[PDB]
RNA sequence: GAAGAUGAUCAGAUACCGUCGUAGUCUUAACCAUAAACUAUGCCGACUAGGGAUCGGUUGUUGUUCUUUUAUUGACGCAAUCGGCACCUUACGAGAAAUCAAAGUCUUUGGGUUCUGGGGGGAGUAUGGUCGCAAGGCUGAAACUUAAAGGAAUUGACGGAAG
């Protein structure tokens, strides 16, 4: 591969880089409305929650923080903003 | 450019489909990336068999520009592909080397079998190092039958395809001589049906 | 000779050096 | 100069590896280094299968192997000719020999 | 890259460190321990006059099997005595 | 008479081809040396050095004898030969034929103006064979092949009148001595220089224009 | 052992390479036809060149022999090796009527401009 | 290479690579010369008519070669969407 | 650490201009490299060669185009005096007829002939072939 | 199991083999500061060629068994990237060669920086200083002597080596 386009990149490709390898670094992380199953607030939660965040409606936690992305409760749902 | 009667027929493409071209292999290495489609669920890759064509039709619009037919010579150390480039050179007036192929043809001018190619045509780079080698000693371009695991060093044009199966040696090397002998004009044009059939050029076992 | 005996030979000798210039 | 990439032994990413002592001689030898042979051979000889299932007293009696794995150094091992010299080409080579 | 400073304000380090290693170089170290000046019998001079105690027949290192016709000499600058070589067929019939 | 079997000696022995840069432009392989014969007719050969290697067998030492041998028009084609064989003279004759085969076009430059016909080389150009690396700087057009004497006898046979030159290594060596030489003196047309940037089209392959009177 | 040497065997074939048709598979005719076609200084010699152009000659009836080529076995092969039966065996015609390819593979077909019948296969192993 | 009352200098022009650009040595005996056909629009291949394509040993030798042609033919009208400049 | 990015620059270029590829990434870019870049440009060394802004240091796609030798930076950055110059082309470039010594000057950065032209002189840079 | 004593072997063996065995081997308090302490390859930084395995993490996913009967189980399987310990091929290139993905980007000689060497011995010796209980460590010559010493590989010769 002599001659190749690295000014405009396969998405796919870019899709499986790292997060920092990319041309412009982005992160792969977002932040998250997670409707709780007791009753139905907006709330803000980053994908990679180091919190066990509870919603100010209910005090309960909503995701226990992990290696990666935070894992949501079960009866939870969620909605990627 | 390129008048359209040159594109892939959908007749060429049933015939391309049955004969297994468009089944690549297990892991591609790195040049061959462009010409793998997808990959079969099992772990196969499939041949972009649309790419394929035209790379036929460019491969053999080299071998028409040569002045002298003598000058061209196929090989093939494949048993499947012994036949189909005997028949190749029959139809054709190349100078076959078929099975073994002895070194120092290209460099050895004492030797027999001392021949000076002005086009050295592979039937498979794993199996016909040799005769690719040897070819860029005395400066002869090298086009080869590569599949997604054929080594790529000093080729000059591939052709992807099957290597590994018997119908699709054969079915390119068909393809071959007549798009070869379409150029030059021996057959008719690009609708008429070659008086030759596909199931030459397949190499048989000794049953019969 | 052999290297580390050639060492040592001379390790032995080192010490008789030292204790002789002792007696001065 | 240089025998070997490996050096001989297996020790990469590592300081220090705890011996072993040859099964023949005795010797100290590193673990890593020392020939490592794992033989499960038939408790009695391949003769006296018969005889011996004769006498038993039970009937179809599955006999037990020997279990044994082996360390050599490589003078234990070359002296007993579970390895040999290789030519310089065929030392790279580390492939099994297909003998079994 | 090279091992040797590089930086624009590193000459120093430079200098010291030639003037550290001529010092292996035995032409530089003679000169400068002035071995010549003390251990050499001319001390550091072309020719020397001397005087002649005994003329010595010598035999030869191997291969050659000879006799290298050779006197001492008593230095009277120094009163060093060292031996010196008379080059010529029969000259050690002229030296007394 | 000559009796040629390649198709660069078919098409030599007629008037196909005349110029030995047409065989250099398009890198055609001279395998043989009485195509170099007719196309370069003024060749000189002089020996660098002859020497005597053993090879040692059960009973005793096996003598054969190797020379190196430079050939050149002064007017910037040069080769050079090393060949073994048992005899001086067999070697020094065999020597030569492929002394032949290996002859290069040189590309002489202007140091500074280029004012006249060129006297050096147009770039610093360094080969390296063994522990030998030969520099070769080019000079002005008063200083003359600055060089060692078996260098320099290579550079008037190749026709650079002005050169400097640089040797490292074990330069006692003679054989590593004349192949780095050689190596230098032939990258003269492997480095680009701005007058060469402009491309030219490519000129039909001589091989390709008479297939009919070079095929057999 | 009985094993011929390269000098015989040489000379044999050359034999053949040249007076195929005036050999046969009679060992004494080869023997009075190799007195007149090549000179034999040694009479021992010549029966043991005979003896083994026969035996090469004697090969040529089972089938070619490896090495040797007389002008006239790639001939009798150039028109023996032209079978083709009426079918193809690569028209889609011992299916029935369309291919049996692969549908991962079809989508190749369908990302060109082609309208071919498919049994699609997934083994997906 | 000219001098300076104008007459070429200059013997044996080199070729220049359409890979790489790279000088072809007067020994690079790994060199080509890819000749392809001109074809007139019945499909018939015209008669002593070749686009020229020069490449160096250090392509083929790399094995990059047959992008390099992959490329050029594409850039040249001879080839239809299998090379992209994208990967 | 990284303690150059204009060596770091030049290196990438050769160790892709010989591998023989058209194209090659920068990281990171500056003015000085910018800068550099363009001498080599209006000579025709190297072609159109592209910044991407991310919010940082900067990178830089260049185009290459085949007729680049060897370019480099002489470091340190020796101060060059005008009767210096004649010491710094003679050792660093292959004939008198060809090849630039890029110097950075107050006047900006330029080659040996345009700072002979102007006859202003500062610090060396590097050099282009 | 050094030392020592022992029974053999041998011309002789206070050696190898055998039998005992004292310091030691272990540990707690402190010294010593050296090893083929080796990847015989300084550390940091960037780029260059393909390939597959494997460890820790993380990111999307199964004709898979199990939790439990399923998930929000686990294991396995398939795609990815981070970091590693490495391995296979090739030689663009390097090397005296063995070889080397660095030992490349080094006469087309410049990323930063530390240390070290200048033919072989004498000699890591003498002396002085300095650290240590000591054993010793660190620093460290000269006289004198010598045309070689040595590295990689080739052929042969030889082996109480294999086939
Ligand atoms: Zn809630
Ligand atoms: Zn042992």
């Amino acid at each position: 591969v002599l001659v190749q386009d690295l000014l405009h990149p396969s998405p796919a490709t870019e899709a499986k880089q790292h997060k920092l390898k990319t041309l412009v670094q982005q992160p792969r992380s977002f932040f998250m409305d997670v409707k709780c199953q007791g009753c139905l607030n907006i709330t803000t939660v980053f994908s990679h929650a180091q919190t066990a965040v509870t919603c100010d409606s209910c005090s309960t936690v909503l995701c226990t923080p992990t290696g990666g992305k935070a894992k949501l409760t079960e009866g939870c749902s969620f909605r990627r903003k | 450019s390129l008048p359209a009667s040159f594109d892939l027929t959908p007749e060429d493409a049933k015939l391309l489909l049955a004969a297994n071209v468009h089944l690549g292999a297990k892991n591609v290495q790195v040049h061959n990336k462009p010409y793998v489609y997808k990959t079969r669920p099992d772990g196969m890759n499939i041949i972009n068999i649309g790419k394929t064509w035209e790379k036929i039709v460019l491969a053999a619009r080299i071998i028409a520009a040569v002045p002298n037919a003598s000058d061209v010579a196929v090989c093939s150390s494949r048993t499947f592909g012994q036949r189909a480039v005997l028949k190749f050179a029959a139809h054709t007036g190349a100078t076959a080397i078929a099975g073994r192929f002895t070194p120092g043809n290209f460099t050895n001018y004492i030797t027999r079998s001392f021949k000076e190619p002005r086009l050295v045509v592979v039937t498979d780079p794993r199996t016909d190092a040799q005769a690719i080698k040897e070819s860029s000693y005395v400066n002869i371009p090298v086009i080869a039958l590569t599949d997604m695991d054929s080594p790529s060093e000093y080729v000059d044009v591939a052709i992807p395809c099957n290597n590994k199966g018997k119908h699709s040696i054969g079915l390119i090397w068909w393809l071959l001589a007549r798009e070869v002998l379409r150029l030059r004009g021996i057959i008719p044009d690009r609708t008429t049906e070659w008086s030759v059939m596909p199931d030459l050029y397949f190499y048989r076992d000794p049953e019969e | 000779m052999r290297d580390k005996w050639r060492k040592k030979r001379v390790r032995r000798l080192k010490r008789k050096r030292r204790k002789v210039r002792a007696r001065s | 100069p240089k025998k070997r990439a490996s050096n001989g032994r297996n020790k990469k990413g590592r300081g220090h590896v705890k011996p072993v002592r040859c099964l023949n001689c005795a010797r100290c030898v590193p673990k890593d280094k020392a020939i490592k042979r794992v033989t499960i051979r038939n408790m009695v000889e391949a003769a006296a299968v018969r005889d011996l299932s004769e006498a038993s007293v039970y009937a179809e009696y599955a006999l037990p192997k020997l279990y044994n794995k082996l360390h050599y150094c490589v003078s234990c091992a070359i002296h007993a000719r579970i390895v040999r010299v290789r030519s310089r080409t065929d030392r790279k080579i580390r492939t099994p020999p297909q003998r079994k | 890259g090279k091992g040797k400073p590089r930086g624009l304000n590193s000459a120093r380090k430079l200098r010291v460190h030639r003037r550290n290693n001529r010092w292996a170089d035995q032409a530089y170290k003679a000169r400068l321990l002035g071995t010549a000046f003390k251990s050499s019998p001319f001390g550091g001079s072309s020719h020397a006059k001397g005087i002649v105690l005994e003329k010595i027949g010598i035999e030869s290192k191997q291969p050659n099997s000879a006799i290298r016709k050779c006197v001492r000499v008593q230095l009277i600058k120094n009163g060093k005595k060292v031996t010196a070589f008379v080059p010529n067929d029969g000259c050690l019939n002229f030296v007394d | 008479g000559w009796t040629p079997v390649t198709k660069l000696g078919r098409l030599v022995k007629a008037g196909k081809i005349t110029s030995v840069e047409q065989i250099y432009l398009h890198s055609l392989p001279v395998k043989e040396y009485q195509i170099i014969d007719l196309l370069l007719p003024d060749l000189k050969d002089d020996v660098m050095k002859i020497r005597s290697v053993q090879k040692q067998t059960r009973a005793g030492q096996r003598t054969r004898m190797k020379a190196v041998v430079v050939i050149g028009d002064s007017n910037g084609h040069v080769g050079l030969g090393i060949k073994t064989a048992k005899e001086v003279a067999s070697a020094i004759k065999a020597a030569i034929v492929i002394a032949k085969l290996s002859i290069i076009p040189i590309r002489r430059g202007y140091w500074g103006s280029n004012l006249g016909q060129p006297h050096s080389l147009p770039c610093k150009v360094t080969g390296k064979c063994g522990s030998v690396a030969v520099r070769l700087i080019p000079a002005p057009r008063g200083k003359g092949i600055v060089a060692s004497p078996v260098v320099k006898r290579l550079m008037q046979l190749a026709g650079v009148e002005d050169v400097y030159t640089s040797s490292s290594g074990s330069t006692r060596t003679t054989e590593n001595t004349l192949k780095a030489a050689f190596a230098a003196i032939g990258n003269t047309y492997s480095f680009l220089t701005p007058n060469l940037w402009a491309e030219t089209p490519l000129a039909a392959s001589p091989l390709e224009v008479y297939a009919e009177e070079a095929a057999a | 052992g009985r094993v011929r040497t390269k000098t015989v065997k040489r000379a044999s074939k050359v034999l053949i390479e040249r007076f195929y048709p005036k050999l046969t598979l009679d060992f004494e005719t080869n023997k009075r036809l190799t007195s007149e076609i090549a000179v034999i200084q040694s009479k021992r010699l010549r029966n043991k060149i005979a003896g083994y152009t026969t035996h090469l000659m004697k090969r040529i009836q089972k089938g070619p022999v490896r090495g040797i080529s007389f002008k006239l076995q790639e001939e009798e092969r150039e028109r023996k090796d032209q079978y083709v039966p009426e079918v193809s065996a690569l028209d889609l015609s011992h299916t029935n009527g369309q291919l049996e390819i692969d549908a991962d593979t079809a989508d190749l077909v369908k990302s060109l401009g082609f309208k071919i019948p498919v049994q699609t296969v997934s083994i997906s192993a | 290479m000219e001098n300076d009352k104008g007459q070429l200098v200059e013997l044996y022009v080199p070729r220049k690579c359409s890979a790489t650009n790279r000088i072809i040595k007067a020994k690079d005996h790994a060199s080509v010369q890819i000749s392809i056909a001109k074809v007139d629009e019945d499909g018939r291949a015209i008669a002593g008519e070749n686009i020229t394509y020069a490449l160096s040993g250090y392509v083929r030798g790399r094995g990059e070669a047959d992008d390099s042609l992959n490329r050029l033919a594409q850039q040249d009208g001879l080839l239809k969407n299998v090379w992209s400049y994208s990967r | 650490t990284r303690t150059s990015v204009l060596a770091d620059a030049l290196n990438a270029i050769n160790n892709a201009e010989k591998t023989g590829k058209r194209q090659v990434l920068i990281r990171p870019s500056s003015k000085v490299i910018i800068k550099f870049l363009t001498v080599m440009q209006k000579h025709g060394y190297i072609g159109e060669f592209e910044y991407i802004d991310d919010h940082r240091s900067g990178k830089i796609v260049v185009q290459l185009n085949g007729r680049l030798n060897k370019c480099g930076v002489i470091q340190p950055r020796f101060n060059v005096k005008i009767n210096d110059i004649e010491r710094w082309t003679d050792n660093l470039l292959p004939a008198r007829q060809f090849g630039y010594v890029i110097l950075t000057t107050s006047a900006g950065i330029m080659d040996h002939e345009e700072a002979r032209r102007k006859h202003v002189s500062g610090k060396i840079l590097g050099f282009v072939y």
